[PDB]
């Protein structure tokens, strides 16, 4: 099954995965190959498994990272994967002296913005946006990867499992302990990327959910019902959280323009229902230029 | 979401089709029969309420045995089998805690082994390709609901209700797509509970009319009426709780009135 495989080096490493650079010797065609371990005498094949696959062979787009190939063994699950030649923070590292050029951000948004429309008009969840699950190519294109925390959802959605996207990423209504979650989790994460983008440091840098949550708060000033109606109402929300005065947009991100801080604010929403959809969000002025500028690596 | 809800129905109606168990799967299947399966799944059922599972969860499980039935030939002594393998797949893809593996051995009373129901969960995955994002009457009826003029919790636990006896008849009910079944259980429980119709705004939505859900409403009906009868029982039974608002008790209308 493997045969027609020639791994060329380690890439990366999950919990049950690990993540191959390999070539194909027969199409010539370089791919990456997650070896995911099975165990007979144990819980069989992992959940994570069995949503990021049935998941991702729905989602074929030009921004998701496409799922080639599943083969199987008693013993191992192999993914095959298209190949991309870094994620997006190795690429910040980088560029971590001169910055990213704000034609390359506003492609690498619009593309974002597009795969993450087709995940949720397909009903599907990400739940771990975050620059290091954003692979980008040399053509520059960038795409959604790892499908692992990932769900199908349900149109009036219900509870489901709150242990959920990296703390930097992760939504206020997620940490205010909502009973309710959706799209609009994904959003958030974006709009944190978005900021991480042009400025190469993570906008809410956490250590806990407390702590994210009022890093948060003293940037965009605490919710009230006038902010968020039912916020004081969240199962995790205090009455004693200190009220921090919203503060002014273009402190947040000083180099962005009008358009940007624009679509950013509406990216960061405290209401879920007002945050922007990622469909809306791609007729938003901060595009109205955008090419698809082809980096330097 | 709601910027989604119908980029979301669309896809759920392609998909329903490309899930689509084949209707005549039990004439070709040498050992078992619609009475078997209907056991079968009564016991799901059992084990859903045991477990505390989503209804979802249940919906999954039957659509991978249907699709699974569709292309294996199985022994009557392995079709419980084939059936648990199945709902573990299913609570491992909705689930947010679900049943460890030796749960799912032990609901089989010593029947089989930990090592069959997993080298079964891995031929179940290679017989459907992985496909297991499949949809279901409860992922339609949750859509539909939210076409209520007031918002009715006995309308909603009765359409539930009624869907989950679609499940256990395959004679039937097998040759009718999810949104056709859940369009016709939410049109029968709104008639039961408030004298009302199947609302425009769902003509609008799916397409169907009382006219083009007639047939499978047909069938339902008769379900309905005769339930209380039927050889197995652990839906009513389970849809006597508080937590679905005791509609199994509620008394089915004589006629539709169409
Ligand atoms: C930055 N984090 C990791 C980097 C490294 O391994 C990881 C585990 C992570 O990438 C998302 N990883 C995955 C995890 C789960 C599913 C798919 C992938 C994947 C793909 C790729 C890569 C990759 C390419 C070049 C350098 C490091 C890389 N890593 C991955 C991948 C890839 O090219 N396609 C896969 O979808």
């Amino acid at each position: 099954s493997m045969e027609n495989f020639q791994k060329v080096e380690k890439i990366g490493e999950g919990t049950y995965g690990v993540v191959y650079k390999a070539r194909n010797k027969l199409t010539g065609e370089v791919v990456a190959l997650k070896k995911i371990r099975l165990d007979t005498e144990t819980e069989g094949v992992p959940s994570t498994a069995i949503r990021e696959i049935s998941l991702l062979k729905e989602l074929n787009h030009p921004n998701i990272v496409k799922l080639l190939d599943v083969i199987h063994t008693e013993n191992k699950l192999y993914l095959v994967f298209e190949f991309l030649h870094q994620d997006l923070k190795k690429f910040m590292d980088a560029s971590a002296l001169t910055g990213i050029p704000l034609p390359l951000i506003k492609s690498y948004l619009f593309q974002l913005l597009q795969g993450l429309a087709f995940c949720h008009s397909h009903r599907v969840l990400h739940r771990d946006l975050k620059p290091q699950n954003l692979l980008i190519n040399t053509e520059g294109a960038i795409k959604l990867a790892d499908f692992g925390l990932a769900r199908a959802f349900g149109v009036p959605v219900r509870t489901y499992t709150h242990e959920v996207v990296t703390l930097w990423y992760r939504a206020p209504e997620i940490l205010l302990g909502c009973k309710y979650y959706s799209t609009a989790v994904d959003i958030w994460s974006l709009g944190c990327i978005f900021a991480e983008m042009v400025t190469r440091r993570a906008l809410f840098p956490g250590d806990s959910e407390i702590d994210q949550l009022f890093r948060i708060f003293r940037t965009l000033g605490t919710p009230d019902e006038v902010v968020w109606p039912g916020v004081t109402s969240m199962p995790d929300y205090k009455p004693s959280f200190p009220k921090w005065a919203r503060q002014d947009f273009s402190k947040v991100v000083p180099p962005l323009d009008e358009d940007g801080r624009s679509l950013l604010s509406q990216m960061l929403h405290y209401d879920p229902n007002k945050r922007i959809s990622a469909k809306a969000a791609l007729a938003h002025p901060f595009f109205q230029d955008v090419t698809k500028p082809v980096p330097h690596l | 979401v709601p910027d989604y809800h119908e980029d979301i129905h669309t896809y759920l109606r392609e998909m329903e089709v490309k899930c689509k168990p084949k209707v005549g799967y039990m004439k070709k299947q040498p050992d078992i029969t619609n009475s078997m399966r209907a056991i079968l799944v009564d016991w799901l059922v059992e084990v859903g309420e045991e477990y505390k599972l989503q209804n979802e969860t249940l919906h999954l499980a039957v659509n991978y045995i249907d699709r699974f039935l569709s292309s294996m030939s199985v022994l009557r002594g392995k079709l419980q089998l084939v059936g648990t393998a199945a709902m573990l797949l299913a609570s491992k893809f909705e689930e947010i805690y679900p049943p460890e593996v030796a749960e799912f051995v032990y609901i089989t009373d010593d029947t089989y082994t930990k090592k069959q129901v997993l080298r079964m969960e891995h031929l179940v995955l290679k017989v459907l390709t992985f496909d297991l994002a499949a949809p279901t009457v409860n992922q339609f009826l949750t859509q539909y609901f939210l076409h209520q003029q007031p918002a009715n919790c006995k309308v909603e636990s009765l359409a539930m209700f009624l869907g989950e006896l679609s499940l256990i008849d395959a004679d039937p009910y097998l040759k009718y797509l999810p949104s056709v079944i859940a369009g016709a259980a939410f049109h029968l429980a709104l008639y039961t509970v408030t004298g009302q119709s199947w609302p425009e705004s769902l003509i609008r939505k799916t397409g169907y009319t009382l006219e083009s859900l007639k047939p499978c409403l047909m069938d339902l009906h008769q379900t309905y009426l005769k339930a209380p009868q039927h050889a197995q029982q652990s839906i009513r039974e389970k849809y006597k709780n508080s937590k679905y608002h005791g509609v199994s008790l509620l008394n089915p209308p004589e006629t539709l009135n169409l």
